[PDB]
C-alpha cells in the first residue's frame, strides 16, 4: 500500500507527528515499519502544556501515532500500481 | 576532382543515438531533481569488470 | 504481518520507557516480541512523586508501550 | 454467513445514522461495503454540540457506526433470505 | 471492493477525526485500513488555521469523508469544398419515372 | 457564393448546422459523418463505427455531442471535440428512421420500422418509455417545451403524445399518406410535414387544424424521406422534392426561390440560424449553402 511507501521515502528527512498522547514530535526520521513503527534522533517535543524536551533515541508503536507530518516535495514521489500477490509497491516490469 | 559535389548535399552528421525527446518513465522528472538537489538520497559509483 | 521489529540493537542496553496511564520503566533490554512484549532486567520505577523503587525482572505488554529512550548515547 | 450482507441490500433509503463520537446523520445511502464503510448522498449531519450542516457526499469509517435506524417501510423478512 | 474510493481520488476533501479536528485538502493515496494521504493541508480546531503540508492519517483517526470541490485539472476528412454553378435541368418531374 | 463541396462516396441524407451557426455535420450511406466548417468550409474528423447507414443527425444543445440513428437499430453517441465514440443505445429491433432532441441535450426520441416510438435518457443506456402503435414509423418532433411529442406513420395520421399523460390526446387529419418528416417552429406553436401526396402541410400545436397546404414538391418511386424546416425567423419555409428542385415557400402561401442545382433527388433541406444560408443535401453525395444577399 502506498500510504506506508510515503513513509519509508521521508526517512532520513525530518518529520512531525502526532500522537493518541496528546504531544507532538519533530525530528529526522532513521527507520519505518508497515506497522508505522518509527525510530527517530535529535527530538524536539511538544506536549499540550507547550513542555519542550530533548530525546536523544526514540522507538514508537504506529498504533499510538494519529498523523505524520511530511516534507512538500514527497508529493512528485511516484504511486505505483502494486498488484494481488505483491507486498511493497515498486514499478512492474511483468505480467502485472 | 569528379568526386567533389559542386552543390553541397546537407548531410546530418551523427555519430550516436539519441532522442529526439524525453521519453516518459514513471517517476516524474521533478522528483528525479528533487532527489538530486534536496537529500542525501543520492548516490554515485562504477560499474566494472 | 508480525513484522520483527528492529530492536536487535537495544538489547542488553539501558532504556526509559514510556507506557499508558504516563507511568514510566528503566531496564537493561532482554528479550521484544513480534508484539513489542519487552523484557526488562534491573527494572526501576519513575512514579509521579519521583520515589525510584527497584523491582527486579519484569514483563511490559506490547499493547500497552507508547515508546523507547535510550539515556546514554 | 454474515449480517452484513443483508446491508448491502439495503440501498438507497434514507436513515438517521448515530455514532460512537455522539452525532446524527439524516441521509439517503449508496453503497454499502462489507467492511462496514457507507457512502451517502444529500446528507444532512449534525455534530455534537453543533448546528446542523448539509453535506453532498458523505462517508463513514463504518468502525464508528453505532445503530442504523432503518425505515419502517422496509420488509425484513425478504431481506435476510440469501 | 474499494470502487467507490478510488472516484474520491485527486478531490479537495473535508475528513473529520476523532479529536474533532477536520483536515482539508486533496487526496493522493488511499489504502485498506483507509490510511489516506492529503496535499496542503489545513486543520481547523474550533475561528482558527494551520498550515501543515503533506499529511498520512492512520485509519483509527478518522471518522468521516466528504468531499468539498470537484477535481482539480479526426485531423481532416476527404470532403472538399468548391464554388458555385446551378444548372438548370431541361426536363421537369421525377427522377425515377421520365 | 454557393458552395457545393463532394466528400461522401454514396448518396448522402442529412446535414445540418449546430444551434450555433459554425459548423455542418452530414452523413448518409457512407457509414461516416463528416463534420464541417461554416466560414474555411473545410472538414473534420470523420466519425467512424455506425455498422448500419445513418438516418438522421442532432447535435446537442452544447454543440459537442452528436448523435446517430443507423439502420442497424443502433443510436451512436459522438464527442465533436475529440471524436470518439460515447455510447451504443441499444434498443429497437429493426431500422430507426428519425430523431429529435430537447433543451435540458438530455432526452432523445427515435423511431423504428417495429412500429415503436422510444424516449431515451442520454445516461441510460436504455429506453425511458415504450409507445407501441402498429405500422412502421417514420417521423419525428420534440416540442420545445419537453412536453409534446409528434409522431407521422404510414396513416397520414400524426399523432401527438405527451410526457405525464401518455394517450390519445391528438390526432392530425387531411393528410392521405405517408410522412416523411415533422417539424416544430422556433415558437412552438406549429408542425410542418411532408406527405407522399405532395402536400407540404402546416399545422397548429395548441385548437388543432391546419393553416396552409403548400401544393408543388412532388415525391416518387425513390421512396426517400424528404425534409422540411423552419426558418430562423419562422418566416420562410424549406422543402426539398424529387424534382431535384428546392421547394422555398413563403409561408404566406407563396412560392419565392425554387432554385435548382443538384442532379439527383433532394432529401433534408436545412436553413442557417441566423444568417441566410440554406443548406440542400440529396443522393448525388453534393450539398449547396444557397444565400440571400
Amino acid at each position: 500500500s502506498l500510504c506506508i511507501k510515503l513513509l519509508h521515502e521521508t526517512q532520513g528527512h525530518i518529520v512531525t507527528m502526532e500522537l493518541e498522547n496528546g504531544s507532538t514530535y519533530r525530528g529526522k526520521l532513521i527507520e519505518a515499519e508497515d506497522n508505522m513503527n518509527c525510530q527517530m534522533r535529535d527530538i524536539s517535543v511538544t506536549a499540550r502544556d507547550g513542555r519542550v524536551s530533548h530525546l536523544d533515541q526514540v522507538y514508537i508503536r504506529g498504533s499510538h501515532i494519529r498523523f505524520l507530518i511530511v516534507p512538500d516535495m514527497l508529493r512528485n514521489a511516484p504511486m505505483f500500481k502494486v498488484g494481488p500477490g505483491r507486498s511493497v509497491p515498486l514499478p512492474t516490469r511483468g505480467r502485472r | 576532382p569528379l568526386s567533389q559535389p559542386i552543390i553541397e548535399p546537407i548531410r546530418h552528421k551523427r555519430i550516436a543515438i539519441e532522442t529526439t525527446n524525453v521519453p516518459d518513465t514513471v517517476y516524474k522528472k521533478e522528483f528525479l531533481f528533487g532527489l538530486l538537489t534536496g537529500t542525501d538520497d543520492v548516490r554515485s559509483f562504477i560499474v566494472a569488470g | 504481518k508480525a513484522g520483527a521489529p528492529d530492536l536487535k540493537k537495544y538489547l542488553d542496553r539501558q532504556v526509559f520507557v514510556q507506557l499508558n496511564g504516563s507511568r514510566k520503566v528503566y531496564g537493561v533490554l532482554r528479550g521484544y516480541d513480534i508484539f513489542l512484549n519487552i523484557v526488562l532486567e534491573d527494572s526501576i520505577e519513575e512514579k509521579v512523586d519521583g520515589e525510584k523503587v527497584k523491582i527486579g525482572s519484569v514483563a511490559i505488554r506490547g499493547n500497552s508501550v507508547i515508546m523507547i529512550e535510550t539515556l546514554d548515547k | 454467513m454474515k449480517l452484513v450482507r443483508f446491508l448491502m441490500k439495503l440501498t438507497n433509503e434514507t436513515v438517521s445514522i448515530e455514532l460512537k463520537n455522539g452525532t446524527i446523520v439524516h441521509g439517503t445511502i449508496t453503497s454499502v461495503d462489507m467492511q462496514m464503510n457507507t457512502h451517502l448522498k444529500a446528507v444532512k449531519m449534525t455534530v455534537k454540540g453543533r448546528e446542523p450542516v448539509p453535506v453532498e457526499t458523505l462517508s463513514i469509517r463504518g468502525n464508528n457506526i453505532r445503530y442504523y435506524i432503518l425505515p419502517d417501510s422496509l420488509p425484513l423478512d425478504t431481506l435476510l433470505i440469501d | 471492493g474499494t470502487t467507490k474510493m478510488v472516484s474520491l481520488l485527486n478531490h479537495s476533501l473535508n475528513v473529520t477525526t476523532k479529536d474533532g479536528r477536520t483536515f482539508v485538502g486533496q487526496l493522493l493515496a488511499f489504502d485498506g485500513f483507509m490510511n489516506l494521504v492529503l496535499s496542503d493541508c489545513q486543520e481547523y480546531r474550533h475561528e482558527e488555521k494551520r498550515m501543515l503540508g503533506l499529511v498520512i492519517l492512520r485509519g483509527e483517526f478518522i471518522v468521516s469523508l466528504s468531499v468539498q470541490g470537484p477535481p482539480p485539472m479526426l485531423l481532416s476528412g476527404p470532403g472538399v469544398a468548391r464554388p458555385a454553378g446551378r444548372g438548370i435541368p431541361l426536363g421537369q418531374a421525377p427522377v425515377g419515372l421520365a | 457564393p454557393n458552395l457545393q463541396m463532394f466528400g461522401h462516396t454514396a448518396e448522402v441524407l442529412v446535414a445540418r448546422f449546430d444551434p450555433s451557426g459554425s459548423y455542418f455535420a452530414s452523413g448518409g450511406m457512407d457509414r461516416q459523418i463528416l463534420l464541417w466548417n461554416v466560414f474555411d468550409v473545410k472538414n473534420y474528423g470523420v466519425l467512424n463505427g455506425c455498422k448500419g447507414a445513418i438516418t438522421d443527425l442532432q447535435w446537442s444543445r452544447d454543440s459537442r455531442v452528436v448523435y446517430c440513428s443507423s439502420s442497424d437499430t443502433h443510436l451512436m453517441s459522438w464527442d465533436a471535440v475529440s471524436g470518439q465514440k460515447i455510447r451504443k443505445h441499444k434498443g429497437h429491433a429493426g431500422v430507426v428512421n428519425a430523431l429529435d432532441v430537447l433543451k435540458v441535450s438530455e432526452l432523445l426520441t427515435s423511431v423504428s420500422d417495429d412500429c415503436t416510438m422510444k424516449v431515451w435518457d442520454s445516461r441510460s443506456k436504455d429506453c425511458i418509455k415504450t409507445i407501441e402503435e402498429k405500422y412502421p414509423l417514420t417521423a419525428v418532433a420534440i416540442a420545445q417545451q419537453g412536453t409534446q411529442v409528434f409522431i407521422g406513420g404510414i396513416d397520414g395520421a400524426i399523432k401527438i403524445w405527451d410526457l405525464r399523460n401518455n394517450h390519445c390526446s391528438h390526432v392530425l387529419k387531411g393528410h392521405k399518406d405517408i410522412i416523411t418528416s415533422l417539424a416544430i417552429s422556433k415558437d412552438g406553436s406549429s408542425l410542418l410535414s411532408n406527405s407522399m401526396d405532395n402536400t407540404v402541410r402546416i399545422f397548429d400545436v395548441k385548437a388543432q387544424r391546419q393553416l396552409q397546404i403548400f401544393e408543388g414538391a412532388i415525391h416518387g418511386q425513390e421512396h426517400n424521406l424528404l425534409g422540411v424546416a423552419w426558418s430562423r425567423n419562422s418566416r420562410f419555409v424549406g422543402a426539398g422534392s424529387s424534382d431535384k428542385n428546392v421547394y422555398v415557400w413563403s409561408a404566406t402561401g407563396d412560392l419565392r426561390y425554387v432554385l435548382p442545382g443538384h442532379e439527383g433527388s433532394v432529401n433534408h433541406v436545412d436553413f442557417h440560424p441566423h444568417q441566410d444560408i440554406i443548406l440542400s443535401c440529396s443522393s448525388d453525395r453534393t450539398i449547396f449553402l444557397g444565400e440571400l444577399n
